[PDB]
């Protein structure tokens, strides 16, 4: 559950992301592929060369969708209604996959973040990405 | 895997009384039944729109025997399974790109449906012997991934 | 989300259980301590030779909260509130060590219900131990 | 561990210049704070309930000195991991009682002090040779369980 505290840390840190997310997820994207191989198997069809706009394309998609995710904190299921179908019954990643995007997202912020990403905040940003998580994993069955 | 002379035997012993065909069409079904999002590799299958559509399904039971005959003649080769596995895993990352979590699953599927199947006989210790035997050749399936 | 049918499933499965709710409970922590040997690490203070009077009494424990949680599947959060808050801040097992209970109790049931453990029955039961697992895990942070 | 020569000199070079009395302090703070069940190994600690307190704790920092001081000398014998934490594996079973499962958190911690630490410097391969180093100890530390 995420308490008021956690809300304004979140909303803090993503704003100072701001123009730069769709950035920082491409940059989380490439950490998650070469951290973690087996992710690799669910984008058989991109090109995952450093550089690649494909994963550049992604990364902006996945940032914009937590953007989204930060804005409508307070509604979440709602606000992430489609993309939960989505990987539920289309795209079908195994559930593990999510935590190893999440500590990727938050090893980038780290990198770009020194002032902000205090232990504090750093404990409301896991939080805040297991719950996206949770949304995005709800109707898996 | 290390498995002590006792393991090794009681994981022997049970198998012989394995009917491969029958349990590895219920273990793939109840994989796809169970956790419907590893239904994604198998489309091409037609019909798995119920629990009774996907068990009753002969391309799902074809696949089944086909998974279930190659970790049968594994169990022959214990001592060994990364060499035994090698070509499947290449074949697994490279071509199918099947998630290495998969095979974790399909093996705690396996010791349910053994234990359905067996009920008493599939004691606590017997158990442990086929867990350790089964993240091994997940393990061992999922060595060459890069 | 467990849906109607799924409730169905559990109340049926569990009804069968019955008076052999302790006895299975006790099984099951056996299977976890002999596969899964990490989990021991929480129970040092316990004599967990097989039949101890300590792993049977937890085991009734443990049982009879699933019970509790069958007969309120409505309203899990409110049924295991103090289950929650004593595994949040006195206990502290780390959450993947519900997945491993959750799966030796899967495996007991199995191998105690041979009419019906069926592939439904199996999948409600599955997604019921995720459930519960789920509950008291969410007070952890 | 198996790395490749670009990966072993990634990690090296990463490490001369780490302080391991304030990483080591950082790291374990941050295991505190971010999964506060954890603290249930160190109620002799003192004051651990606001972010300030656990990591301004000077026994926290004490101990994450003597936690990464020891992680360090596994560095120095990347090849052979088992058999440099095979006492503290069984001091840390049989003594201590610690779930495997926090060494695994704590390396995932020390990814992120790095990267919080080291910036632009910390690239995705520099984090990737990490994670295969961090992952190795850990299994090292949880080998002797039983
Ligand atoms: C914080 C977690 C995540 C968020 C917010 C997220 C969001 C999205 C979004 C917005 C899309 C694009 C959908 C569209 O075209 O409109 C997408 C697609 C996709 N996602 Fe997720 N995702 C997450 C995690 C994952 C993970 C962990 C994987 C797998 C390792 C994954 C794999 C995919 C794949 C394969 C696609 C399709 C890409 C394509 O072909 O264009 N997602 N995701
Ligand atoms: C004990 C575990 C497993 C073993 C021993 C195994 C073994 C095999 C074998 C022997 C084949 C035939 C390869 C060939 O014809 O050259 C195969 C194919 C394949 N496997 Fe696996 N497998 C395992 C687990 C899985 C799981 C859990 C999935 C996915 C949910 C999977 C998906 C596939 C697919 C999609 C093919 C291609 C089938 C076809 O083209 O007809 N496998 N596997
Ligand atoms: C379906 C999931 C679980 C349920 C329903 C459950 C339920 C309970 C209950 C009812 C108690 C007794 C509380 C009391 O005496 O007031 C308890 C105690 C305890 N639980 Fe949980 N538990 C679950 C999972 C776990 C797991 C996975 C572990 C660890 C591997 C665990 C470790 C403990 C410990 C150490 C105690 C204290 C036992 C004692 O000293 O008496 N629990 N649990
Ligand atoms: C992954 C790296 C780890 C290494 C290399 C390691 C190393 C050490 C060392 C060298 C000692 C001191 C033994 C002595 O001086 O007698 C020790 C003690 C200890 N460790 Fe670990 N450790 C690690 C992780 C953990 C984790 C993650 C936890 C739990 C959250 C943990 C909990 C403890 C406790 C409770 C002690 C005893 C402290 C005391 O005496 O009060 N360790 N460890
Ligand atoms: C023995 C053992 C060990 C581990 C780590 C996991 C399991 N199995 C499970 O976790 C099964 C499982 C259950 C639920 C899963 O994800 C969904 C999204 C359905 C959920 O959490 O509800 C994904 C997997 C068993
Ligand atoms: C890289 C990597 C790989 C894996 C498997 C897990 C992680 N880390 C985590 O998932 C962290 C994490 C987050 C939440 C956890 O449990 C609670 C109950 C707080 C939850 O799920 O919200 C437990 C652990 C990171």
């Amino acid at each position: 559950v995420l308490s008021p505290a956690d809300k304004t840390n979140v909303k803090a840190a993503w704003g100072k992301v701001g123009a730069h997310a769709g950035e920082y997820g491409a940059e989380a994207l490439e950490r998650m592929f070469l951290s973690f191989p087996t992710t690799k198997t669910y984008f058989p069809h991109f090109d995952l060369s450093h550089g690649s706009a494909q994963v550049k394309g992604h990364g902006k998609k996945v940032a914009d969708a937590l953007t989204n995710a930060v804005a409508h904190v307070d509604d979440m299921p709602n606000a992430l209604s489609a993309l939960s179908d989505l990987h539920a019954h289309k795209l079908r990643v195994d559930p593990v996959n999510f935590k190893l995007l999440s500590h990727c997202l938050l090893v980038t912020l780290a990198a770009h973040l020194p002032a902000e990403f205090t232990p504090a905040v750093h404990a409301s940003l896991d939080k805040f990405l297991a719950s996206v998580s949770t949304v995005l994993t709800s109707k898996y069955r | 895997v290390h498995l002590t002379p006792e393991e090794k035997s009681a994981v022997t012993a049970l198998w012989g009384k394995v009917n491969v065909d029958e349990v590895g069409g219920e273990a793939l079904g109840r994989l796809l039944v169970v956790y419907p999002w590893t239904q994604r590799f198998f489309e091409s299958f037609g019909d798995l729109s119920t629990p009774d559509a996907v068990m009753g399904n002969p391309k799902v039971k074809a696949h089944g025997k086909k998974v279930l005959g190659a970790f049968s003649d594994g169990l022959a080769h214990l001592d060994n399974l990364k060499g035994t596995f090698a070509t499947l895993s290449e074949l697994h990352c490279d071509k199918l790109h099947v998630d290495p979590e998969n095979f974790r699953l399909l093996g705690n599927v396996l010791v349910c449906v053994l234990a359905h199947h067996f009920g008493k006989e599939f004691t606590p210790p017997v158990q442990a012997a086929y867990q350790k035997v089964v993240a091994g050749v997940a393990n061992a399936l999922a060595h060459k991934y890069h």
